[PDB]
RNA sequence: AUACCACACACAAGGGAUCGUUUGGCUCCUGGGACGAGGAAGGGCGCAGCAGAGAGCGAUAUGUGUGGGAGCAGCAGCAAUGACCACACGUCCCCGAAUACAGCAUAGUGCUGGAGUACUCCUUGGAAUUAAGCAUAUGAGUAAAGGAAGGAAAAGAAACUAACGAGGAUUCCCGUAGUAGCGGCGAGUGAACAGGGAACAGUCCAACAGUGUAAUUCUCAAAUGAGAAGUUGUCAAAAGGAAGAAGAUGUGAAUCAGAAAGAAAAGCUGAACGAUACAGGGUGAUAGUCCCGUAGUGUCUUCUUACAUACGGUGAGUAGCUGUGCUCGGUAAUGCACAGUGAAGAGGUGGCAGUGUGCAUCUAAGACUAAAUACAACAGGAGACCGAUAGCAAAGAAGUAGGUUGACCGAAAACAGUGAAAUUGUGUGUGGACCCGAAUGGAUCGGGCCCGUCUUGAAACACGGACCAAGGAGUGCACAUACACUGCAAGUUGAGCAGAGGAAGUCUGUGAGGCGUAGUGAAGACGGAAAGCAGUGUGAGUGCGACCCGAUAGACUUGUGAACUAUA
RNA sequence: UAGGGGCGAAAGACCAAUCGAACAGUCUAGUUGCUGGUUCCCUCCGAAAUGUCUAUCAGGACAGCGCGCACGCAGAGAGAAG
């Protein structure tokens, strides 16, 4: 629902506000923040967060996100990049489509699934998996590497 | 601390921290509008904004996209037959720090200069323009678009010879 | 509707402006309508009531009465009209003050500067009426 | 995570541009030559008027005994940079000759 | 129970709750940002026909000029020979930087000092607190204390990023990002380039000034002379303008009558009339036409702003190095200092120490700069804010009455409305602490220990509570989360910002980024299942005063005290 | 002669009814695993005072026992017979 009354409004008239008579509601009974984790809170850490207390891995003091950013597509989705009206033309037509993945912000092609239509296609990208290359060549298509 | 959560990390410990609210947003927008309007009267026939070059964006992530830059280089201006003092008088921006390193980048910026020169119109006095009822251009001049292109088709014999 | 944003529409501000008025602004509070005939004898539609002028009371206890203005109380905004009074337990009689807007002028006192005051207002109209 | 998917080989590719050659600036005008001459001249007069400094004397003495590697170490500690040391040794050597 | 004690009801006392009202407060936005040796800010003392406080003003203590025009609030007297108001000017006692002074510059005249300091710049520099203890670390380069300036201040045109097919001063907004990293690798901390915008602007000095004559600046004279500064080096050109903005002020439509009733009609009833004006205020009850305005229209006054000469490639106790102390996310040194040592004319940099070598990009150790950005006093406009125990401490002579030896500390009180409860007197009734169940003409019968709270356990010889009114305690924001509801869906979104529009609302664009569309490893590298995004709310975790109240303590000041008491 | 300082024929005495570390004001609404309080009605369901680890023993966390929403569904705090 888009709106509902709160619990606090029902607790008017009941002594302890739902915190108990014996236990009460004190200020900080367990400590502040995420502290105590090697000591009295060891059971919470070993159950939910086992890889917290450690150092790991190779270090580079400065990294650049733009130099490493990439996005991946599978062969089964190649025909899907075209508009539905465009798909329905190339399905019947005698011509071969020329699809450039760079134009949709994809740089690497993966070998997942089968091609939607079993007719030739030209695919342009920066990198192909070994499975992807074999699948495209199977239908008489061509893989073109480009920057 | 109890139950399963992503471990906290909220940075509100520092008692000297300042808060910035934005209740002034609609009013400051209205002031910026009114300053542009009055500035536009002071130079009535002329556009409020200068002409700027087209450059290519920086990293591997943005190579395939073109953008506006700061100013034309002394070489671009000279190649289109103008001199630096004249270019300023006609509302072209200048940047003497930039260098040219490609044939393509130079050729495109020369086209912009020649196009702009051709679309201009000159007047002796302000009153002449006023009497002709000239309406002054607003916004940026000849901005790039960077649309997504369209899927080209090719005949099976071509596939062996060109590769898209 | 009001489109000028320099003028206030606050109840608190309008009320303070009324009661704390001084000088010429105080005189504006003492205006009354003229009768139909006087509005042909002179150009003006309304004037500030002064001693010696002749007025018909058009609202209240003393409705229908006519008489001469005796006094003008500026601090407590009221006019005293000859023959409008109440009698105390003592038999002593006290004039009761009437608010300016409940009166209407029947004859003008033309003593002193009144003729120049009227002239000044008529000219101020025509100056813009004829343009 | 949209990071670290390409190999280093494919990241190294590049688009085939057409380059412009750099405009060389080798010509040096008459007035620029005289300007440089006068500065180099002035540097002579100072050396003639005031002579060498204490560490320069100590350095040149070691060069006469062929104590090349001692002189190298000494100069490194005085000037800080191993490049400045290599340059100053070459200038001092030429002065003695 | 004649008269005491209790309860109920009527009347009179006693108190000031409740409801109705408000020339005050608070918050947001816009303008403004105006002091002083020509004596300021702040303190004291005087001035009225009757005058204490407060307001106003200086021995001229209501004077002059301009524009207006009717009374001066009480009593006595004044006033078209100008009552009163508004704009400017003249006069302006004593103390106080307080100066017949101190320091300092010029040929000479002079300038500084004190006040204010919310916002900006430069120094100096804590502790409480968090780590469930505590010492490194955190709070925090924050508080406190000092110096300085303006309407803004600081910064600013690369000894700059980047490795792309590259860009191109500074500042500000969206974002990269709670990331790369720093850290008893604990608690916790934490930037930069890109990509989308607002606003846009570049220039000076030194190096390096006519030698057929310092051509340069100043003073007195004079109509063409004397003298000072300067060769340890002076001297490198334009008037000019209409626009733009803010205030002040003039004008400005249209109604009368009536039964009943009331102290009073503007209500109610009938008949009219205005509108580019039905925003709002005042009138004896709720008014378009009774009064002041409003929509629409006129005038006038201030302020802001604009054309000329000559040049380059070497700016030293500096950059750097060794030791040392502080600092930063900066990690085998990010920035800043001190002592030793100390360059080259060619040098600096490319987030990990060293040596060599190509390549790319820049030019330090001298200066100036608009716009876009921040926020007190004072002025103006608004509000789903508060309504006299609230809202500022302060709706009246409030930083006042009053108080400290001193630094410093600090109230109450609205309407001549309404008039509750506690509590008191008188009269009339009913009972002997009172409640629940059941009744009589009438004696009474049966059942019940004092509530709230910690506790295995309270009627307790456990604690809090004499009585009544009013006030009085799980809230706001950020970040992940599960559920319910809504739109679209391999996609999704109110980023900022622009265009329209009598406008803090709404509508439309342009257009980033983020998360999703499949995972595995420290990584090189490899790849093969699972609807999401953005909101409206609820339960719940963490950080901030964090449900409300409460320590003994610690630190910091260019703050105060030897009137009591100790000793010379 | 003034506060981590004074002054003392010495008692930790005295320094404005305050001294085994003065007063004023600020940081500061310092902190609290400890004591006190925490404001309307009816309907339905309904506990625990035990185990492991803890500078842990007047406190926590994890598990066990409640409630809400519930995809779904042959089971049972009892007997026989081997
Ligand atoms: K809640
Ligand atoms: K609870
Ligand atoms: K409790
Ligand atoms: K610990
Ligand atoms: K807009
Ligand atoms: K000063
Ligand atoms: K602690
Ligand atoms: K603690
Ligand atoms: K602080
Ligand atoms: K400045
Ligand atoms: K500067
Ligand atoms: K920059
Ligand atoms: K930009
Ligand atoms: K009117
Ligand atoms: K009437
Ligand atoms: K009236
Ligand atoms: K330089
Ligand atoms: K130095
Ligand atoms: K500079
Ligand atoms: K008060
Ligand atoms: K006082
Ligand atoms: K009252
Ligand atoms: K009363
Ligand atoms: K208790
Ligand atoms: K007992
Ligand atoms: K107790
Ligand atoms: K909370
Ligand atoms: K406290
Ligand atoms: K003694
Ligand atoms: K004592
Ligand atoms: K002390
Ligand atoms: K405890
Ligand atoms: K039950
Ligand atoms: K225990
Ligand atoms: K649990
Ligand atoms: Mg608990
Ligand atoms: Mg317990
Ligand atoms: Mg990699
Ligand atoms: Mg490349
Ligand atoms: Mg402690
Ligand atoms: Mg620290
Ligand atoms: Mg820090
Ligand atoms: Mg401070
Ligand atoms: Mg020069
Ligand atoms: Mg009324
Ligand atoms: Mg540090
Ligand atoms: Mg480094
Ligand atoms: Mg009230
Ligand atoms: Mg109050
Ligand atoms: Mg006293
Ligand atoms: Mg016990
Ligand atoms: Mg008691
Ligand atoms: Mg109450
Ligand atoms: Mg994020
Ligand atoms: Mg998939
Ligand atoms: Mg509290
Ligand atoms: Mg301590
Ligand atoms: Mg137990
Ligand atoms: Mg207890």
């Amino acid at each position: 629902m888009f709106n509902k009354k709160s619990k606090s409004r029902k607790l008017r008239g009941h002594v302890s506000h739902g915190y108990g008579r014996v236990g009460k509601h004190r200020k900080h009974p367990a400590g502040r923040g995420k502290s105590g984790g090697l000591k009295h809170l060891r059971s919470l850490f070993q159950r939910y967060h086992p890889d917290h207390f450690r150092k790991l891995g190779i270090v580079m003091f400065h990294r650049n996100k733009n130099a490493d950013f990439t996005r991946t597509v599978n062969v089964s989705n190649l025909w899907g990049l075209m508009k539905l009206e465009e798909q329905m033309k190339f399905k019947s037509s005698a011509e071969v489509p020329v699809v450039d993945c760079r134009n949709y912000g994809y740089l690497k092609v993966l070998g997942g699934g089968d091609l939607s239509v079993k007719k030739p296609i030209v695919v342009i990208a920066r990198q192909f998996t070994k499975d992807a290359e074999e699948k495209i060549n199977a239908v008489g298509g061509k893989c073109v590497v480009a920057a | 601390m109890r139950g399963n959560q992503m471990l906290p990390n909220n940075h509100f410990n520092k008692g000297s921290m300042k808060f910035k609210n934005w209740f002034n947003q609609p009013m400051r927008a209205l002031k910026r509008k009114e300053v542009r309007e009055q500035k536009s009267k002071i130079c009535y026939p002329n556009p409020l904004k200068k002409l700027r070059p087209v450059v290519r964006c920086c990293s591997m992530r943005y190579n395939k996209k073109v953008r506006l830059g700061r100013g034309f280089t002394k070489m671009e201006i000279e190649k289109a037959g103008m001199d630096i003092k004249y270019a300023i008088s006609v509302g072209i921006a200048v940047d003497l720090r930039r260098k040219n390193k490609n044939e393509e980048g130079l050729e495109e910026n020369v086209k912009r200069l020649m196009d702009y020169k051709n679309k201009l119109k000159f007047f002796t006095t302000v009153r002449e323009a006023r009497d002709n009822k000239i309406e002054q251009y607003k916004g940026e001049i000849m901005k790039p678009v960077n649309i997504i292109p369209e899927v080209k088709g090719i005949k099976v014999e071509e596939i062996a010879t060109i590769y898209g | 509707m009001k489109f000028n944003k320099n003028v206030t529409a606050s109840r608190r501000k309008n009320r303070k402006a009324h009661f704390t008025s001084i000088g010429l602004e105080r005189t504006k509070l003492m205006n009354a309508p003229l009768s139909k005939d006087l509005k042909e004898e002179y150009g003006i539609k309304r004037i500030a009531v002064r001693p010696g002028d002749m007025v018909k009371v058009v609202s209240g206890e003393f409705k229908k009465k006519e008489g001469v203005v005796m006094k003008v109380n500026r601090h407590d905004i009221k006019i005293e009209v000859e023959g409008c009074f109440v009698q105390k337990e003592d038999g002593k009689k006290i004039n009761k003050g009437i608010h300016p807007s409940n009166l209407r002028i029947i004859k003008l006192s033309m003593e002193k500067d009144r003729a120049e005051i009227i002239n000044k207002k008529v000219e101020a109209m025509k100056s813009e009426v004829k343009a | 995570m949209k990071i670290n998917k390409l190999n280093n080989a494919s990241k190294a590719l590049s688009y085939p541009v057409k380059k412009l050659a750099k405009t060389e600036k080798a010509p040096l005008t008459e007035k620029q030559q005289r300007s440089k001459e006068l500065k180099k001249f002035a540097m002579s007069i100072a050396r003639e008027v005031g002579g060498l400094a204490p560490y320069e004397l100590r350095a040149t003495e070691l060069l006469r005994r062929d104590e090349d590697k001692r002189c190298k170490k000494f100069m490194k500690k005085r000037l800080g940079s191993l490049k400045m040391a290599k340059k100053k040794i070459e200038l001092l050597a030429e002065e003695m000759r």
